């Protein structure tokens, strides 16, 4: 309540820098997220825990508003320059969002769908889409298995969209 | 019948004014070249012989913009303002 | 008295802005559905001078 | 049931009620996407529960 | 356009007046982009003035 215009200005600059990058590199957002989690008290007190919960739900909100391209990038060039920014994202899902932004040993419908949409977008924009999809979803068994465990619960949602 | 149609027309004119400023121009044409329907419409434009709240608002600014356009012969504006001032059981 | 006009929802235009960016990157010759919809609404209106 | 109790409790007791569920299944009632929008567009940010 | 011409005129007279311009240079007062953002977020989409 005050801000829905400024969030649109953010969407503007986001899409601008997306196209500037399409002109491999990792996004500054995840850096800012890491800096604020670091600059919070590492103490385990309910005050700090609730402050961290608030900050992560707001992070989830900002990424759901902004495009699904900031997660997976766009147009995966080759198999050599692969898993750039997705490891950045997986580190965040394992370190933090698994603590607070979860339920039942699984993730949120919203962010699961946001990710999978971004994934299919960049993969289908790139060549060998089935093979490269299979590659990154095999990586997920090692780096962030929450995504798979989330996508089992939220499958009746995604399957129509993805099909 | 041209009274109710005219109220729908002035509603539309005002909400175009809102989405814009500077006087929806359909109406300014109708003013000089449809003077009969201009006065059948301009009765609804001054159908606020009603509480004018403290702050200027849609209707207020709409009519201010018209009287700046040198329309509203001051007769009907004076009228507007005056009307505005306002056992068996 | 109709006294100007109310808004309702600047949220839902943001919820559109999302789906727009999405489908757009999904495509990237063919033509958009928006201009089609616009033509349909302009056609469904009255053609008069009133 | 017609309890003159709190509204929150009342609403949720009505939800849980089976016969209301049986009624939602006959689909003149199921709240389309379009009917959903036509309400959500009604409301303002000005005063809001959420 | 907006409420009383004298309030408007007062603002413009202050804005044009020299000693305001000479004060605005040496500045903690010069409205940092972050301070701008804090005020723009403070205000609502409800009662706008714009």
């Amino acid at each position: 309540t005050g801000n829905e215009d400024i969030i649109s200005r953010l969407q503007e600059m986001v899409a601008d820098l997306e196209l500037q990058q399409d002109l491999s590199q990792e996004h500054f957002l995840f850096e800012i997220f890491r800096r604020r989690l670091q600059a919070l008290t590492s103490g385990w007190s309910v005050a700090a825990s609730l402050q961290r919960q608030r900050e992560l739900l707001m992070y989830k909100r900002i990424l759901l508003r902004l495009p699904s391209s900031v997660l997976c990038g766009s147009s995966f060039q080759a198999e050599q320059p692969i898993t750039a920014r997705c490891e950045q994202f997986f580190h965040l899902v394992n370190s933090e969002m698994r603590n607070f932004c979860s339920h039942g040993g699984a993730l949120t419908q919203d962010i699961t769908a946001h990710f999978f949409r971004g994934l299919l977008n960049a993969c289908l924009r790139s060549r060998d889409p089935s093979l490269m999809v299979d590659f990154i979803l095999a990586k997920c068994q090692t780096k962030c298995p929450l995504i798979l465990t989330s996508a089992l619960v939220w499958w009746p949602s995604l399957e129509p969209v993805l099909l | 019948e041209p009274h109710s149609q005219a109220l729908q027309d002035v509603e539309k004119a005002i909400m175009v004014f809102e989405h814009t400023g500077n006087i929806p121009v359909t109406v300014m044409e109708a003013s000089i070249f449809r003077r009969p329907y201009y006065v059948s419409h301009f009765l609804p434009a001054l159908l606020t012989p009603r509480v004018l709240p403290k702050v200027p608002d849609s209707r207020v600014a709409f009519i201010e913009s018209l009287k700046r356009a040198d329309k509203i012969p001051p007769s009907l504006y004076s009228t507007y303002c005056q009307a505005c001032s306002a056992e068996p059981l | 008295l109709v006294f100007g006009g109310r808004t309702g929802n600047e949220d839902i235009i943001s919820r559109l802005q999302e789906m727009v960016a999405d489908l757009e990157l999904q495509q990237d010759s063919q033509e958009h559905f928006l201009f089609e919809i616009f033509r349909r609404r302009l056609q469904a209106l009255t053609s008069g001078w009133s | 049931h017609l309890p003159s109790a709190d509204w929150q409790r009342a609403a949720l007791s009505l939800w849980t009620h089976r016969t209301f569920r049986e009624v939602l299944k006959e689909e003149d009632v199921h709240l389309t996407y379009q009917d959903w929008l036509h309400l959500e567009l009604e409301i303002q940010p000005e005063a809001d529960a959420l």
